């Protein structure tokens, strides 16, 4: 299994990707992922039980949800593998990524629905079932409440901090998860999402499929954190009240634990790391 | 120590707030909102974008939304 910079992907890969994934929708499986997300979303807080979000589990957490989507597109074509979006390279609304063939653009100004691409509400292919907003179509704003994604300097910083996590380990942290994550210093996960706008501004972020490709790159990130950093490892290992430890296992599988998740090469590999 | 509550007409539609730990509504549809370590808030259509205040963040709904209904959670 290697996951590809999208940028990189060729037109048959492009074109099962997105057929997979519309699959997905029209059996009814990927609103369920818009909905786990949700909920994890809606109940990790600072002051208590933290899994998925602002925690030291958000790398895990995510590997681990990533794959169990890769894995249900690979049920529809085998082929399939999740492509990530290097956001510090392929910076602009003219990046392939959004082109009528991959993703499709922004959405218009007046309601900022997306009009092109395969996840256009025009499709009668991509229903908005999982919400807040009642509106029922795919919205995007690129660069919107946002000018800039983050830079390749700025993900380099991030890179450069040694810790994984430190107490007390939510959004107020120090230390390199929560600055990928964005809480604090200059905000490389929070931010692109920010960017995107749209659904994937808000707690059904998933609805808007370059949610996978996000959490691919940010899931790149944190394999190339530990090639630079091999004397770090997570944190923390053990006993801590409302967060996940290192050998602890994680909702909503319950059976895995950051511990079986360190190693991305168990599961699959980058076209280049 | 929870904020103030509030109620206002922010572009035309009514926002509410009130220490419950805190909830904001938006006509009368509650909106869920939550309170970071540092003291800012998000709400659930803009979990990913901290905002000074509850008032702020019940704001950032409405101008999220462009005059659509919130759903209930
Ligand atoms: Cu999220
Ligand atoms: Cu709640
Ligand atoms: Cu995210």
């Amino acid at each position: 299994t290697v996951r590809k910079n999208q940028a990189t992907l060729t037109a048959d890969e492009k074109r099962r990707f997105v057929a997979a994934v519309l699959e997905l929708k029209r059996s009814g499986r990927y609103d369920e992922f818009v909905r786990t997300h949700n909920e994890f979303i809606m109940s990790d807080t600072d002051s208590g039980e933290r899994t998925g979000h602002r925690s030291p589990s958000f790398l895990p957490w995510f590997r681990r949800f990533l794959l169990d989507f890769e894995q249900a597109l690979q049920s529809v074509d085998s082929s399939v593998t999740l492509p990530y979006w290097d956001w510090s390279a392929d910076r602009t609304v003219r990046a392939s990524l959004w082109a009528p063939d991959f993703l499709g653009g922004t959405g218009r100004s007046t309601d900022g629905r997306v009009m092109d691409g395969p996840f256009a509400a025009s499709t009668g292919n991509w229903p908005i079932n999982v919400r807040v907003d009642s509106r029922t179509y795919l919205r995007r704003s690129l660069g919107g409440s946002v000018a800039e994604l983050p830079t390749r300097a700025e993900v380099e910083s991030v890179l450069a901090i040694s810790a994984y996590d430190l107490p007390p380990y939510n959004s107020a942290s120090e230390g390199f998860r929560n600055h990928l994550e964005g809480w604090r210093g200059v905000n490389l996960h929070n931010r692109v999402h920010v960017w995107v706008g749209g659904q994937m501004a808000t707690g059904v972020s998933p609805n808007d499929p370059v949610f996978w490709l996000h959490h691919a790159y940010v899931d790149k990130l944190w394999a190339e954190w530990q090639r630079r950093h091999p004397d770090s490892a997570y944190v923390p290992t053990g006993g801590t009240p409302d967060v996940v430890d290192l050998n602890e296992t994680m909702k909503p599988w319950n059976t895995v634990r950051p511990a079986d998740l360190l190693d991305h090469t168990a599961y699959y590999t980058f076209d280049a790391l | 120590a929870a904020p103030e509550s509030f109620d206002e007409v922010y572009k035309g539609r009514r926002i509410q707030g009130r220490p419950a730990g805190y909830e904001v509504f938006v006509d009368g549809v509650q909106l869920h909102v939550m309170r970071n370590a540092d003291g800012s808030w998000i709400s659930v259509v803009s979990h990913y974008d901290p905002v000074p205040t509850p008032r702020a963040a019940a704001r950032a709904a409405v101008d999220e939304l462009q005059g659509a209904p919130l759903l209930p959670f």
